């Protein structure tokens, strides 16, 4: 149920007026979300692609990334947050009765182009993460409407981030990664080994089901929360990084302030644009009009999906399996610069 | 082992020369080696000196300006001053050998002596020298001297005194024979082809083919054609190294792939520097003959060989279309990330990107981009460096600078390359070399892997401290000074690639750059030259295919095939492209440019101006026709309703008969003006962008040329064309006249060019210094007057661009290179904000910021970098201006009342005509937005009153005509 591999040909083709920059899968109902270089935010279902569910132009420029989440409360809706090149972040409300888009509010404050967005829920509290060319990651509060933390984890500008509880890792333009503890806002470790700027970085979430890189090593490091982080850059490589253990407000160890080359992998002909984790397999694409599936165990490209897009292919993602509230269904969507998108079913 | 420069193949001649060179060293006798470039003097002495543990090599390269202090600076890091004075080497066992390359290069003074030659003969004959700062005699004890030189018959080589060569044994080395070259390079090709055992039997034909190609290139391309057509075995070693690199970083090869790869390497080694297309075709036929006679495969032209490692993990030939699309997407990303430029990519650009990338991948890989200005030298260098991840360092050399700023910039660049291991591309323009000491620094940096002059003394000590700290950071075990400095120079050689940009190779400074011995034998000369007409066709089609083009009838003319360089004519787009290319060729031919490279900046500027002007004019014409059509339809509907079915409506209908007639006439002439819209748009664009630096006579001549060439390609234009009537609006005309323009149409035309240049900053060449006052009246108190010759000008300009005030910079012939990023309009858009880099710190652009450059010196000195980007406009007085000014002066000093009445009447008449034109505009707007009848009647009555006033005012013109006829003799004698 977790070893699903996509076929060699998509069953549906999505036509978009402009290039697709980001996609996201609805964890509950079969609806995929489509970007637009013109700045539109589409809504497409997996059975009738001939007509959009909704469409609007709220951004004067193209968008960079999208993310969704269905919140839970022990005391219930899907929230859409989108960042664009118009110096603003727009948070949208997705209704299910009439299946339209509703605008909640717009976030301002970033000095230049915002690029990545992360959303998480913990202790019945939700926040929105954000990084831009202002070389500062800014995490804001959805309910309060004000920022909660702002710090500089890199000399140059940060392109991609991810959040796992109280830790956040940043991917910048200067070929180095920085792990920072969010409530304290201090750097912990640095990672060298890259020669080209990072495109997207995310954690290797712990799963329980025998994957080498998705299991803890020792009891204390199991209690740390996470072991590995996966990062893709423009040197056509995706690198797996071993996080050193800090002094545990964590304190950086002077003798353990450097990362380690757990596993580096090659095989892409151009800049690896995105990464995703599903079971023992890692999915990725690049500018070489190809989609891959790299096994975490042997570190070898199992399947090559060649020439799915005439131009560049930008975005792909899977369903989250580490979260109990989200069922990891066997849906895959890929979006490309050729103004077309491919969705894989079964 | 091909990449290692210390490898030799022992032949008879090599071992003979090496043994006698070693014997002459061991005799404590001076040695001077004479031979043509590439003979192998450096090779034999390096070979003879690695096989000895008793001698050490110090490498000095002499240029046109080398002094004694350079020879001293190259040795103080190698030698210790001891008082036993005595200048001993730092080592106690090994001796020292002073390789002085190109001894003939240092020049004579005005009294026929060379300083360094006399210093060397003092070093050998007298065994020492007098230390200048404290006047003491230091005795050289264990330093030998080795000279390498070329025969004096070569150009740039000057005779050497016999008092020097008395003490120096002389050996002559000629070029190796063809058989020896074939043997040596079949050994090289066997070493290369060890990687491919399937084709190990083709080594000898490949080597003989390479040697034959070398001999035919050396015979055909001699110095008599071009000053840099110097070929040597070093070219063939570079060919071999490129072949090895492309084999090593490539896939499994076939025999056809080997032929194509070797041919591409030969193209990039031999035919990079070829200027004329005839020599390129000669090299193509020579390659065909060499392949046919030696290695018995498709077309082997330069553009048909596109080898690249961008599209895969290995170096291999790629298709054209996928490479073009990949480069277009990468360049869009580059414009999004580093700097935004409106550049479209063509095939020769793709080839230039490939060869620049090929050179930049190499260790110790430099460039000399020779070609016209605005060709794409530095922008493609930056793009290739961004693809490779290199760091761009453009030196901040400006006016009021000296060697100290260049030394600090190069020191910081070397420190970043070595200590910080930051891979760096260093781009040197021809305008960044102010003095010949700049060339000395560049030559020392390229010949060796350092500059010993900068880092000497306490600078040497802090270098040692920094390098020990960095090496201890990297965990490398080394203690000696020699190993540490070898690591230093290895890091410098590995992580630094100097790229040279030359715009005018005929200039003396650029000739010194090209003819420099270390800038020639180490760099990779890349003579791109002026754009060929195929490139112009590609860029022109690619930049006019995005506009609404086909909206009128077109008949393809029957023209000669030879004059058409584009695809066969099928619509007006190819006709427009051919017209623009042909006019560029004719303009550059008539200006007597000679063999000088021709800048395509005029062509690109005219293309962009045509695009924007035809867009604006078509929008305006479509809007005007829509308004006229809906007004006529509304009038017809109202007339039909009145006929089918009260006094005010009837009066309005009857009074608007003239407007209906005018609307019908404009509707009838819409077809005529749509026929001629493309033609006069082309004429206006070219007339704005090409004729800015021209006088009236040649402007009229080239306008006749443009009209004839436009009628040749069946593109219609306006027979009664006039640029003032087509661009200069009446509101702008009155604003300019009240701002202080002359009544001459030449000056209004020039200012119309000045204001209608929103992309390029205008150059105001006004000797009378009147345009400064005019523009100061134009922008009111917002304007500011700066100067290149004043102090604190940088801060004034920065404050002016923060506030957004309009800037006029005086003294344009003293151009300051710090504003070069403002000149090329390199703007970084910070979201809604625009920022630019001036000097050393970035500054914001407000949006209402305008830049003007003024110069009152005719026949001044405008650099080609400044010349190629600015809309240079001459303001030179002529016939009509003299006549008008003399007439005005004599009227003012004879009868001022009549002159005042005449000028007031002219101003009132033109104001009344403007009010009339705005009034018909108001009637058209009111009828388009359909109380109203009473307002229309009032406006019609106002029009009638103003027309009657003008008719009454037009009764004094014959008196002015009589005054003109009376004072025309005074005017013509004045002129
Ligand atoms: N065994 C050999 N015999 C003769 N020439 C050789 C041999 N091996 C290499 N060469 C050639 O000699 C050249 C060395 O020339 P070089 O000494 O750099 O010229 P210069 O004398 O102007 O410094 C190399 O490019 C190489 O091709
Ligand atoms: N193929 C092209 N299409 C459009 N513009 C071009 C092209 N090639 C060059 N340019 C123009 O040339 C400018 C950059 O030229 P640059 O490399 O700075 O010339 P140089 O090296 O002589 O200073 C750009 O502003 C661009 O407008």
């Amino acid at each position: 149920v977790l070893k699903w591999i996509p076929r060699n040909l998509p069953s549906c083709l999505i036509n978009v007026e402009s290039s697709v920059t980001s996609v996201k899968l609805h964890p509950n109902l079969p609806i995929v979300f489509v970007a637009t270089d013109h700045g539109k935010l589409y809504a497409f279902d997996l059975f009738n692609y001939t007509i959009p569910l909704a469409s609007l132009q709220s951004h004067t420029k193209a968008i960079t990334s999208m993310d969704v989440l269905f919140t839970n409360y022990t005391n219930n809706y899907l929230v859409i947050v989108t960042a664009s090149k118009d110096l603003q972040i727009h948070v949208f409300k997705w209704v299910s009765e009439e299946c339209k888009f509703q605008q909640i509010r717009s976030l301002l404050g970033h000095e230049h182009i915002v690029s990545a967005v992360k959303i998480w829920q913990k202790n019945n509290d939700v926040h929105i993460a954000s990084c831009s060319r202002d070389q500062t990651v800014k995490i804001w509060d959805f309910h309060n409407g004000w920022s909660l933390k702002t710090f500089q984890p890199h000399s140059q500008w940060v392109r991609s981030i991810d959040v796992l509880g109280d830790y956040i890792i940043s991917g910048s333009h200067d070929t180095t990664l920085r792990l920072t503890h969010w409530p304290s806002g201090n750097g912990l470790s640095v990672g060298t080994g890259h020669e080209f700027p990072i495109e997207k970085v995310k954690f290797i979430h712990f799963i329980e089901d025998e994957i080498r890189f998705r299991t803890p090593s020792t009891d204390r490091y199991k209690n740390w929360g996470m072991q590995y982080c996966v990062s893709a850059s423009r040197d056509r490589t995706i690198k797996i990084w071993e996080i050193p253990l800090p002094t545990l407000a964590p304190i950086p160890n002077p003798t353990d302030s450097n990362f380690r080359c757990v596993l580096t992998l090659k095989g892409h002909l151009s800049w690896v644009r995105d990464i995703s984790i599903r079971g023992q397999y890692l999915f990725s694409c690049a500018d070489d009009k190809s989609v891959r599936c790299w096994d975490l165990n042997t570190g070898q490209c199992l399947h090559v999906w060649e020439k799915l897009h005439t131009g560049f292919v930008n975005c792909l993602d899977l369903d989250v399996d580490f979260d109990s509230n989200v069922t990891p269904r066997q849906m895959m969507v890929t979006g490309g610069l050729d103004c077309k998108s491919n969705v894989f079913m079964r | 082992e091909v990449m290692r420069p210390d490898i030799v193949i022992p032949t008879i001649d090599t071992i003979k020369h090496e043994k006698i060179f070693y014997d002459l060293l061991n005799s404590k006798r001076g040695i001077i080696l004479c031979g043509p470039p590439g003979s192998g003097k450096t090779m034999i002495m390096n070979n003879a000196l690695r096989n000895s543990s008793l001698y050490d090599v110090v490498g000095i390269n002499f240029s046109k300006d080398t002094t004694t202090e350079h020879i001293l600076s190259a040795l103080h890091r190698h030698t210790n001053y001891v008082t036993t004075l005595t200048l001993l080497p730092k080592s106690d066992i090994k001796n020292l050998v002073l390789f002085c390359d190109e001894i003939n290069l240092p020049k004579l003074d005005k009294y026929g002596s060379q300083n360094v030659v006399l210093f060397l003969r003092q070093l050998m004959e007298k065994q020492g020298f007098w230390k200048t700062p404290e006047n003491k005699w230091v005795t050289i004890e264990r330093i030998h001297i080795v000279g390498a030189c070329n025969p004096p018959t070569d150009p740039g080589r000057i005779p050497m005194s016999e008092r020097f060569t008395r003490h120096a044994a002389i050996l002559y080395l000629g070029y190796p024979s063809g058989k020896s070259l074939s043997q040596i390079y079949e050994i090289y090709y066997k070493a290369i082809f060890k990687l491919v055992p399937e084709f190990r039997s083709y080594t000898e034909p490949f080597a003989r083919a390479s040697v034959h190609l070398y001999n035919e290139c050396k015979a055909r391309y001699s110095t008599g054609l071009q000053s840099h057509y110097l070929f040597s075995p070093r070219e063939l070693t570079r060919l071999v190294r490129g072949v090895y690199t492309a084999i090593n970083t490539g896939p499994r090869q076939t025999l056809r792939s080997l032929i194509r790869l070797w041919a591409y390497e030969a193209w990039r080694i031999f035919a990079d520097r070829l200027v004329g297309v005839k020599e390129k075709n000669s090299f193509e036929q020579l390659l065909y003959e060499t392949v046919d006679k030696y290695l018995p495969l498709g077309n082997i032209s330069s553009t048909s060989l596109l080898f690249s490692g961008l599209l895969s993990l290995d170096f291999k030939e790629v298709n054209k279309t996928d490479l073009v699309n990949f480069i277009e997407e990468r360049f869009k990303t580059f414009c999004d990330e580093e700097l935004e430029v409106p550049m479209v990519i063509h095939e020769s650009m793709v080839d230039h990107i490939l060869r620049i990338d090929r050179a930049l991948k190499q260790v110790q890989g430099h460039m000399m981009l020779i070609g016209a200005s605005r060709t794409g030298k530095t922008i493609l260098t930056r793009f290739v460096a961004w693809l490779n991840g290199l760091k761009i360092v453009q030196p901040k050399i400006h006016r009021h600078s000296n060697l100290s700023d260049f030394d600090m910039i190069l020191k910081k660049a070397i420190s970043d390359c070595s200590l910080k291991e930051s891979r760096t591309c260093l781009i040197i323009d021809e305008s960044n070399i102010l003095e010949t000491a700049f060339l000395e620094r560049m030559n020392t940096l390229l010949a060796n892997a350092d500059i010993p002059d900068l880092f000497q003394g306490e600078e040497y000590d802090k270098l040692l401290n920094n390098l020990r700290n960095k090496t201890r950071s990297l965990g490398l075990l080394l203690d000696t000074e020699q190993e540490l400095y070898d690591w230093f120079v290895g890091e410098i050689a590995k992580n630094l690639h100097v790229v040279f940009t030359i715009c005018d190779p005929t200039n003396n400074k650029s000739s010194a750059m090209i003819s420099s011995p270390a800038l020639f034998n180490r760099c990779i000369i890349n003579w791109m030259g002026d754009w060929d007409t195929k490139t112009m066709s590609q860029v022109a089609n690619n930049m006019v295919d995005v506009v609404p083009m086909e909206f009128t009838d077109f008949i393809v003319p029957e023209v000669n095939k030879e004059l058409v360089f584009t695809e066969p004519i099928q619509t007006i787009r190819d006709a427009v492209v051919n017209i623009l290319i042909h006019f560029d060729r004719n303009f550059y031919q008539k200006m007597k440019v000679g063999v000088n490279p021709r800048s395509p900046g005029y062509f690109i500027d005219g293309l962009r101006a045509l695009v924007k002007l035809v867009t604006a004019k078509y929008q305006d014409l479509q809007e005007n026709q829509r308004f006229v059509n809906v007004g006529l339809e509304k009038l017809n509907e109202s007339v039909l309703k009145v006929n089918e079915l009260l006094d005010r409506s009837i009066s309005l209908v009857k009074s608007l008969t003239f407007e209906k007639e005018r609307w019908l006439n404009t509707t009838k002439q819409f077809s005529k003006t749509s026929q001629e819209l493309i033609g006069n748009c082309i004429i206006s664009s070219i007339y704005e962008t090409y004729f800015g630096h021209l006088n009236e006579r040649e402007r009229g001549d080239m306008l006749v040329i443009l009209k004839r060439l436009l009628g040749k390609f069946a593109v219609k234009y306006d027979v009664n064309y006039r640029f003032i009537d087509y661009l200069v609006t009446l509101d702008e005309k009155m604003k300019w006249l009240e701002c202080g323009l002359d009544k001459n149409d030449y000056f209004l035309e020039n200012m119309s060019i000045v204001m209608n240049s929103q992309d390029a900053v205008p150059f105001l060449l006004d000797p009378s210094s009147h345009m400064i006052t005019v523009i100061s009246n134009y922008y009111g108190n917002k304007t500011v007057l700066l100067s290149f010759l004043e102090e604190g000008f940088v801060k004034r300009l920065e404050n002016a661009v923060r506030f957004g005030s309009v800037v006029i910079i005086q003294d344009g012939e003293f151009f300051d290179p710090i504003i070069s990023r403002l000149i090329s309009r390199e703007f970084n858009h910070a979201g809604n904000r625009v920022t630019v880099e001036i000097g050393d710190h970035e500054v914001d652009v407000s949006g209402d910021f305008k830049l003007f450059i003024h110069s009152c010196d005719p026949s001044g000195d405008i650099p080609i970098f400044l010349r190629s980007r600015v809309r240079l406009v001459h303001f030179v007085t002529n016939k009509e201006s003299i006549e008008t000014r003399i007439f005005d002066i004599t009227l003012t000093e004879e009868n001022a009342e009549m002159q005042r009445k005449r000028e007031d009447l002219i101003k009132l008449n033109t104001e009344y005509r403007l009010k009339l034109k705005n009034l018909e505009k108001r009637l058209l707007e009111e009828l388009n937005n359909s109380e109203l009848m009473v307002t229309l009647n009032n406006l019609k009555k106002e029009a009638m009153n103003i027309e009657k006033k003008l008719s009454e005012s037009e009764e004094f013109f014959p008196q002015f005509d009589n005054l003109v006829e009376e004072y025309s003799i005074i005017g013509k004698h004045s002129v």
